[PDB]
């Protein structure tokens, strides 16, 4: 029915969004053996921003990764750097977030519902592109921890919600053809 | 010390990859999947539906059904990559299998060759674990639509 | 004397592959074909996969080769796309396995106590045995019908 | 010492040549043209169009779909070369990526075990293009549907 | 001695099966072909050329037009698959042999694959195409003049 | 041909019952060299007790022991109660009993489908049983006629269950008309 | 045309059959580098019966090959007699044997059939023979001229046995118009 | 649309056959450290003249000389005398010649088929000459403009081909209806 539809659209992209932020924000992506703070290696935290140390002498002590201690790899390190595409992710799954509101209001134009679909379709792309990015910038024993899987989910999330987007434009041209 | 013969793991057939690269296969079929959807079957101008939007990326990752193609330029294009993709990422499963084999067969210590049931027992499960599922489901909707008649 | 290269058996095509998988393979098959019939036709609500064409199309996607029809029902999609899976891990895992045979030639004493060469004819004879038989095979039924139906045209 | 190095985004081009990539690229368009004209260009029997030969093309050389297979001759003629072609290219490249992953050979830049799994980032690129590919073809979906829209304006 | 590197010849992609194997294949693939069409048509109860097209496209693993419904047709199919499987994979294989010990071959004291060991495959391709053009114009050619002058 | 179809069915769940029976009852499924109760002998060793033959005191013979990473004591415990090649008995004697009453309580004609769900499963179940008993043994040999019987029992149990699902599939079609 | 096809059927069937003779009696088959007569190397014909000295001592001399000096004693068995190719030699002629009887005796429609069987069976003999014979041999060379005769033998023998089966084609057809 | 499609098959004519004249006729087709006029240096080899740069005497240019099996001196024969490339310029010139002549004579349709076909084939002798090129070379460089040069002029004379023809179903729809 339209009404669950349109409930079940917008908790999907809240929960897609809220789980996207708190995983580009957290630090918990990747249970390496790294350094705590230096200028002894143990166990660490190794977020996307700060490489928190766990398990060491002193815990809880963060220092930013160190990007930058061959264009092909500065260019890969750069987009690492930054997390452009995860940050991106957020941002269109925040427009998407945006254009679904405006669905309720200013209705009848039909238009909006499909920038929404769009919107959480890029920001899925846009999610796994940088999961790539990212496993391919640690190239140079490990495990991934909650925040990595929270970044999965939401990629899954928001395709379920861009097709349920798309499924439901479909009807109202649809509708509007009968 | 004795060679201790190594046992294989059940899921030994997924060694020759990386987790990561199963995982990003895994999110890679989601993502063709949706847009192909997307792009096949949204525009009134036209009017490939979700599921059989899956069902066309799964037997294209398998080399499999060819049952029906895009027609549009999007969908073609689509098509096409994951086509690509495909053929790469098929060809580099076989060809790191048929190296972890080959360099195991060289080994010569200090001083059978066939591939064995164990090696691929993990698919044997997962094969018949699949028609068991498949046989629940069928009953499922046997029984939901047996029950659904007007009373 | 030192061990020297065996000749290659009839039937050595199949050694990639131990015995047990061979058989748990035709069982697999068996299986495949029957539970995709099953779930196909048995509902009354459902009325192409009847038994024996069950039987092609699994086949057929075993040796990578045509499809001519493809479940369109949930289940039979699960079991097909099971039945794909199986089938891309077990070739590839003969074809890599027989890479790993003609690469390294790995000789054993029968008691205890290089510049690779084309395969010859005698490596995959075996395969033309069997080819040949079947086309017999093929003829032998087709004339046993054609027969049969001729009988039953006379009366 | 050499060192083996950390493998290239479109490192999974490495078994074959440039000039071979070029010469399919090469190959592929001739295919397809001459697959289309040697169909619909006898007035004396007026579905391999352009863009139908193209894509029958590509997906026999991914040794993909088959929407529809030439029925003449000459079509089949075609075909028949060009699966060929698509067969030995292909496992050529399968057993030259073999012999790449079983045996390491470091070059030294100047000069007067265990077999790992395979690893994200030596199939890096594959995926880099296929999201490249599909970004692209929502772009063309929604140019195609702009247009369409406009169009019915009037 | 000097290295003196081989030129691969211009048909090495038939190096990894003996020529008597590609020989056979060629038996084979007219014997399945005959005997397709025989089982298939025989009875009064794929004609000769759809035959031929369809054990071509079986052998390279590629096309799927039709495919025979019937017993007989099956199982000569069926046995074609199998043998084709079987070619393909060892073809695979005993080419995937020759690069790797190729490669092992330490001297005393790129490794991409040329266009010069593919050639004669595209040698072939552009004569298959030039081949289709002609036989299209001499159809034409011929179907101009059957129109009653 | 209804009516003979019913014989055929009967006939062949009775002979997959009694074929998976005697392969789990009988101890011929390896014919391995092994110790006897405790020189390497011959052995026929089975799904329960390693048997023993051409020996000094051959036909004296014990349980086999099956234990001496979490995957390999489950593959151990699933080996060492026979449960899925029991499972495939009691689904066969499960089928047979549906099939049985299919005379009984007729025009249901929705139990015999049963009979063709039980069959098929009876199917898979031994497929499940003879890969895990392979899988044990590689933790010279030859495999015994109890084997073998096991899966003709497979085999014979595919057969059964398609003919009861084409029974099933017949009736309905004489109800749809 | 109807006319001529006749004749294209009997000619090829005697163009099959001479070439399959030929090349069982020729002794063509093989220029191996082997011995012209045991108790030094030289450039041989090794038929399929006997093997035949050239450029040597004694140029000329022909000898029978020593077949034996149990899969290989069966391969050894079935090349030492030319079982496959003799009978490649048989179908031929009794192909032949029915094209003629085609017109005397006529109308019975199932000869031509026969006809066509025989051809096409025949050609599968050849190709059974030919990979038995180059089986047989490895464990340099190259191939005389019978062996390729054999091979022509087996092409031509295929394209007269489709021509055969249409020609049945034909009839029949006619029959229902 | 038509009228147009005239004058855009006209022009990728006319760019084809320039493309491949210049590519043909200069020098830039091969960055190699060879030999100027007979120690190292970058050396433009085209089809015909190697020639040296960025040394002492820069700017002198030799014949090459595509001399010191049947096969190799094939392939050198057919790469000194660069019969591809120029059979590729010929039929791309008479391609051009039978789109001129559409003009005049356009009752007649089958000669702006023709100039498909002539641009088609150019193409593929394109293709062929590219690839006894590069052969030639196998038996660190670079490619340089006049290489890519030909490579255009093949896409675009195959992108004409297409054109070409299908003008020619149009104007044989036109007279259908
Ligand atoms: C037909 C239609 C579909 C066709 C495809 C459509 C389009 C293909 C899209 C192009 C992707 C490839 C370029 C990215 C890249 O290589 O840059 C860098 C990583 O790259 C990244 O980290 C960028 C990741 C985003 C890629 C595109 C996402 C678009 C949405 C790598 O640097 P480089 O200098 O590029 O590397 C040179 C090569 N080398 C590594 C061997 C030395
Ligand atoms: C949608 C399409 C439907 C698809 C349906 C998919 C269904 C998936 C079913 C798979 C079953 C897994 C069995 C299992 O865990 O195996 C255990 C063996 O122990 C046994 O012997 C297994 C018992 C038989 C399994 C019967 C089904 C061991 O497994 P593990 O411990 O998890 O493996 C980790 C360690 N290891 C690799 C070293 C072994
Ligand atoms: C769907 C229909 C499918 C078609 C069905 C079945 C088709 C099977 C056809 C027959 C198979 C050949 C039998 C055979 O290999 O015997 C011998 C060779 O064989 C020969 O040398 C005989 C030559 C003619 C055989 C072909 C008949 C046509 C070999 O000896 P063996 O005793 O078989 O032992 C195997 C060899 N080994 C022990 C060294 C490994
Ligand atoms: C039904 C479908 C259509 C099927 C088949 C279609 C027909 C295919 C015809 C193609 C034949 C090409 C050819 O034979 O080249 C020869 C010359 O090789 C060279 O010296 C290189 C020069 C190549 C120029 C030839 C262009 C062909 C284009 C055509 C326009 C190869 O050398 P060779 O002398 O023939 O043989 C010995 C070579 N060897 C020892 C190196 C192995
Ligand atoms: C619409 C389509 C219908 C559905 C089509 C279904 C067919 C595809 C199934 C493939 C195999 C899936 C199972 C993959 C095996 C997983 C095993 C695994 O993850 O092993 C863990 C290992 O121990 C390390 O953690
Ligand atoms: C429904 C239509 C029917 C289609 C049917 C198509 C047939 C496809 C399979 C053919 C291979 C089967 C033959 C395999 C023979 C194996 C040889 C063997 O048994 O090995 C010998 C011995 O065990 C070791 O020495
Ligand atoms: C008819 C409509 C079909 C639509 C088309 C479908 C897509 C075609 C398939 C694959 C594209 C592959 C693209 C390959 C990109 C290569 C990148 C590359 O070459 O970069 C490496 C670099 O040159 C090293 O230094
Ligand atoms: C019914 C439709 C028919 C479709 C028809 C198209 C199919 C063409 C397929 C493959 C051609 C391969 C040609 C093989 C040529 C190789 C010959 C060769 O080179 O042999 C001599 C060798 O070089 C000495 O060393
Ligand atoms: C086509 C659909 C297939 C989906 C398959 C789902 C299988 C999920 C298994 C997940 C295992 C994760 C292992 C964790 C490893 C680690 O990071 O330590
Ligand atoms: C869509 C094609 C099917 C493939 C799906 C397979 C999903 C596998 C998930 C990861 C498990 C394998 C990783 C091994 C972990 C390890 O090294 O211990
Ligand atoms: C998809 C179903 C059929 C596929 C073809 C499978 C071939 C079956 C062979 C079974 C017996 C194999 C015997 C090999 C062992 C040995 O040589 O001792
Ligand atoms: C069917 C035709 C298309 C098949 C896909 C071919 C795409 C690859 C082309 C890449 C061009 C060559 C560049 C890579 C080589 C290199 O720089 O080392
Ligand atoms: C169904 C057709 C399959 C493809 C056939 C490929 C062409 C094979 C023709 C025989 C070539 C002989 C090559 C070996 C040459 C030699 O070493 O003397
Ligand atoms: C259908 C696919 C199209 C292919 C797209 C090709 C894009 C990459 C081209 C890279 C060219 C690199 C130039 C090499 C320089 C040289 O050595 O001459």
């Amino acid at each position: 029915d339209r009404g669950v539809q349109m409930l079940l659209t917008t908790v999907g992209a809240f929960a897609a969004f809220s789980l996207m932020t708190i995983a580009v924000g957290t630090d918990y992506w990747l249970y390496s053996r790294g350094v705590c703070k230096t200028k002894e290696e143990v166990m660490t935290h190794s977020g996307l921003w700060r490489t928190c140390c766990l398990e060491g002498n002193f815990k809880g002590l963060c220092k930013q990764i160190d990007h930058f201690p061959d264009t092909a790899e500065y260019f890969l390190r750069a987009v690492r750097a930054s997390s452009i595409f995860p940050i991106l992710s957020v941002i269109l799954l925040f427009m998407g977030g945006l254009c679904i509101a405006a669905s309720e209001f200013y209705k009848t134009r039909h238009n909006i519902i499909l920038s929404a679909g769009i919107f959480f379709v890029s920001a899925g792309l846009s999610n796994i592109i940088g999961i790539i990015v990212y496993i391919s910038a640690n190239a140079g024993s490990y495990s991934y921890g909650w925040s990595f899987y929270f970044g999965a989910l939401s990629f899954i999330i928001a395709e379920m919600v861009g097709v349920l987007a798309v499924h439901m434009f479909i009807d109202r041209h649809k509708q509007l053809r009968a | 010390k004795k060679p201790q013969k190594s046992k294989p793991g059940v899921f030994s057939f997924l060694d020759p990859l990386a987790y990561e690269i199963w995982m990003c296969i895994v999110f890679a079929y989601i993502g063709v999947s949706v847009v192909l959807f997307l792009v096949s079957r949204f525009s009134p101008y036209e009017w490939f539906g979700i599921f059989n939007s899956l069902w066309f990326s799964l037997g294209a990752f398998m080399r499999q059904g060819c049952d029906i193609s895009p027609r549009s330029l999007s969908g073609r294009i689509v098509g096409g990559v994951w086509w690509f993709f495909t053929l790469i990422i098929i060809s580099s499963y076989t060809a790191n299998l048929a190296a972890f084999l080959t360099v195991e067969r060289m080994v010569s210590p200090i001083e059978t060759s066939a591939l064995s049931l164990s090696n691929v027992a993990g698919v044997f499960y997962i094969l018949v674990g699949g028609l068991g599922l498949a046989m629940l489901v069928a009953l499922i909707e046997f029984c939901y639509k047996s029950r659904a008649e007007a009373k």
